[PDB]
């Protein structure tokens, strides 16, 4: 890669930092590098631009450690928001073209303070109008993490962050689900790591 | 080396 | 509208029979557009090449038209440049 | 030292689009030019030590001055409009900037001019941080140039590239860039009456073009007495001056034609000698 | 700032589609980019202004056209499953320091060898877990679109006359439910938590709705199951103290 951003996956606690790396080959002699985000709709938004002939970059709660003799420009991102959650991309643009050239990015998961655990998994109320089970892992601490399903039949999604804003209230979720007659909640998760305590009703 | 970019007026 | 400042010299002190550059110096004029020709006896000379446009602290434009040549005792050189600014040619001979 | 680019461009209504010329010069030479009214215009060597650069060079100055083609026809668009000019008149904006080396090989000045129809329009100021409006046209402009941070893309631009390519071009080109050739020298005199006539101080063949060409009377300058002609070049990249003052005959032994220049190990002092 | 239409489309190998960009920035420079899965951004052709295309840089399969200051268009001539990508249109100003480029939302393209391929969702919501509401007073609601192709889809909760967002989350990513198929169909799920209280009361109303973007009403269609056009799938439910 002409430009190669390090990590993949980053995963993080609300109110740290972060920092993501970006190292970049070019001969031209003027260029910029440029952070952007993007959501889960795909937009791509703009975060902060480094000019290859200007100081360190700062903007908000987003800087660049510009290293121009190692061609390195990591993007750190102070006091994480749950909002920060999303895909982040290195770019470079060489002289007066500025043709991008793109990173594959790294996708940034900010994790909740999860305050009172409280792992479950619940079998939701069928629906008259679909076939399916369904099975919910919730109010796991941050460090659980969710694998997919070791049958084929068997559908179970990534963790999810929600936020009850009237409460102040933030919880992981993840969701399993299955035709299959023989399907459990007690074993829909059987392929992840759970907590001990994980409550099964 | 020129200024890499020029701006309209 | 600035008028064009003409000199007209060689690039070396010159010697009857010996080669030489003829040079046509048109500066201090505005705008851009100019016609300059060198004359060997009232006749003009092909193949005159000129510098690349370019201008002074006060904007205005200059240019240095020139010829190899070999001057004589009897041959007459000068300079004609045709100018916006200026009703008629004006003819500069060279003072050697 | 200095580095600078000059940049011309021409509306003309009915016969084309806008032309665009830049030439760039290190100190008083000439190193670079492009055309746009070429058939396929290409940025061409003007002096043989650039050419030291490798093809990737031509080829983004290239890039560079035909994207300056298509911006400065917005720019004599957008000033016609800021003046409620015709669409049928022909004008002219003018550019001039670049940087000055100080003597720890960092920015001395750095210089950024624009000029519209030969009048000056709007300057970067001397802090690089702030700008000059000739007029209230100038203050659109102005406006514009602050919103968009144009004077921190010319600060760092003066700041760091200009230099690092200044320097490098001193040292790629030392032995003509870094060598004064001082001025060959001599005077004449010629009667104008009876009881006049005219000495005349030559300098032949120097660079760089910086001279001072100098008539003293019994020591004294003779400086609103002396008739200069502007210093012009010889073509091969050297230049030529003259000075010459009207004396009474008589006189001639108590004048002297005083030369300072770069390439002089002490500046010099000449007489007429018949 | 910029503008692309369509935000998504499928066409069948073979079809040619015009995707359109517009800029109301007073900009000149505009791109088109594409996006493959899991990649970042490519350029397709970098458009300094109006003016000729230069077709010895458009990439096989493309055409590309500057209409004016504003529009700028990229073509599909004859579409192929590699050129399946989400394209992004941008554009930016030149001179001063501000030249990021602003991108458009996208057109998200998937090519298909045959539009017998092409299913909306199936959405069911599946209603809070009794254990749930005694364990944490609190009470979650699921809703699954399963089954669609391709995978563009729009979920929204909607509760008591209003598009919600809190307490809502929805996979980031829909999954391949059969991936070793490119055109496998998809399934996305969506949580909408609330407090107890609020579920158990009859008179409160949840939907999700599922905007789904499949073929036109005007296309010619030979299967015997119903055309899938671009449609809304919904699902609901009533809260309830039982």
């Amino acid at each position: 890669q002409k430009v190669t951003q390090a990590q993949s996956s980053v995963s993080m606690p609300v109110r740290k930092a972060v920092t993501l790396n970006c190292l970049y080959e070019t001969s031209w002699w003027s260029y910029y590098i440029f952070w952007y985000k993007q959501l889960p709709s795909k937009e791509m938004i703009f975060l902060i631009r480094q000019g290859s002939d200007e100081q360190n970059a700062k903007s908000g709660r987003y800087s660049v450690n510009f290293k121009k003799a190692a061609k390195s420009v990591a993007l750190t991102i102070s006091a994480l928001q749950l909002e920060d959650s999303a895909k982040y991309f290195c770019a470079l643009g060489e002289g007066g073209a500025q043709k991008l050239v793109f990173g594959q990015g790294t996708r940034l998961t900010i994790n909740p303070n999860i305050q009172n655990p409280d792992p479950a998994v619940y079998q939701l109320r069928d629906s008259k109008s679909s076939d399916k089970s369904v099975c919910l892992f919730t109010d796991f601490d941050s460090q659980t993490n969710v694998s997919q399903s070791k049958d084929s039949d068997v559908y179970i999604t990534d963790k999810c962050v929600l936020d009850m804003r009237s409460m102040d209230f933030k919880s992981n979720s993840a969701v399993a689900w299955s035709n299959k007659s023989d399907f459990a909640c007690a074993n829909a998760f059987n392929n992840s790591i759970i907590p001990e305590d994980t409550f099964f009703p | 080396v020129p200024l890499t970019e020029d701006a309209e007026l | 509208q600035r008028t064009p400042k003409i000199q007209v010299y060689s690039r070396h002190p010159a010697e009857n029979g010996k080669s030489n550059f003829l040079n046509c110096y048109v500066s201090g004029f505005h705008p851009s557009d100019i016609e300059v020709d060198l004359l060997k006896n009232g006749e003009r000379i092909e193949k005159v090449e000129h510098s690349d446009l370019s201008f002074s602290k006060d904007w205005s434009f200059y240019l240095l038209y020139y010829t190899e040549f070999t001057p004589t005792e009897k041959d007459e050189y000068a300079c004609r440049v045709n100018h916006v600014t200026l009703s008629q040619p004006k003819i500069v001979k060279w003072d050697r | 030292h200095s580095m600078r680019y000059f940049y011309t461009a021409m509306s003309r209504p009915g016969r084309g689009e806008p032309r665009f010329i830049a030439v760039g010069y290190v100190d008083d030479t000439q190193f670079v030019r492009f055309d746009s009214d070429a058939a396929s215009p290409r940025t061409e060597p003007r002096a043989p030590w650039i050419e030291q650069e490798g093809p990737e060079y031509w080829d983004r100055n290239t890039q560079i001055f035909k994207t300056n083609t298509q911006t400065y026809r917005e720019s004599l668009r957008n000033l016609r409009g800021y003046y409620n000019q015709s669409e049928a008149g022909s004008h002219i904006i003018q550019r001039m900037y670049g940087c000055d080396l100080g003597p720890d090989g960092r920015l001395l000045r750095g210089h950024d001019q624009s000029a519209y129809d030969g009048k000056d329009y709007i300057a970067l100021n001397e802090d690089l941080s702030s700008w000059t409006a000739a007029d209230t046209a100038a203050q659109i402009t102005q406006r514009k140039w602050e919103a968009a941070r144009v004077a921190e893309q010319l600060r760092a631009y003066l700041e760091g590239l200009c230099v690092e390519w200044l320097r490098r071009y001193l040292e790629n080109g030392k032995e003509t860039l870094q060598r004064a050739d001082p001025p060959k020298t001599h005077v004449t005199h010629h009667p104008v009456s009876d009881h006049e006539a005219t000495l005349r101080c030559w300098a032949l063949g120097f660079y760089p073009a910086e001279i001072t060409l100098t008539w003293q009377r019994d020591g004294e300058d003779q400086t609103q007495d002396t008739e200069l002609v502007e210093t012009r070049p010889a073509g091969d990249r050297t230049f030529q001056k003259w000075a010459a003052v009207v004396v009474p005959s008589g006189e001639e032994q108590r004048y002297t034609c005083h030369v300072q220049h770069e390439g002089l190990p002490k500046p010099l002092t000449l007489r007429w000698e018949p | 700032g910029v503008t692309q239409t369509p935000k998504f489309q499928v066409l069948k190998t073979g079809q040619s589609m015009t995707l359109q960009c517009a800029q109301d920035m007073n900009h000149n420079s505009m791109y088109w980019y594409r996006q493959d899965p899991g990649m970042g951004l490519r350029l397709i052709y970098y458009s300094a202004s109006e003016g000729t295309t230069d077709k010895g840089e458009v990439p096989n399969g493309y055409n590309v056209s500057r209409l004016n200051k504003r529009e700028f268009s990229l073509r599909l001539e004859s579409a192929a499953p590699s050129q399946t990508s989400v394209y992004f249109c941008a554009s930016r100003t030149r001179g001063g320091t501000l030249i990021e480029q602003y991108f458009g939302p996208g057109t998200r393209l998937t090519v298909t060898e045959d539009l017998k391929n092409v299913f909306p969702p199936e959405v069911a919501v599946f209603e809070p877990s009794e254990a749930e509401i005694s364990h944490t007073q609190k009470a979650t609601l699921v809703c699954l679109a399963t089954g669609f192709y391709p995978d563009h889809v729009e979920l929204s909760w909607w509760v008591n006359g209003k598009e919600v967002h809190s307490g809502v989350c929805t996979d980031p990513q829909p999954l391949k439910e059969q991936p070793a198929l490119n055109d496998s169909r998809y399934c996305l799920s969506s949580r909408l938590r609330v407090s107890a209280t609020f579920w158990q009361n009859p008179r409160n109303h949840f939907r999700c709705q599922v905007q789904f973007y499949g073929l036109s009403e005007n296309d010619e269609w030979t299967q015997d199951r119903a055309k899938p056009v671009t449609q809304i799938v919904s699902a609901e439910a009533w809260g309830r103290a039982d």
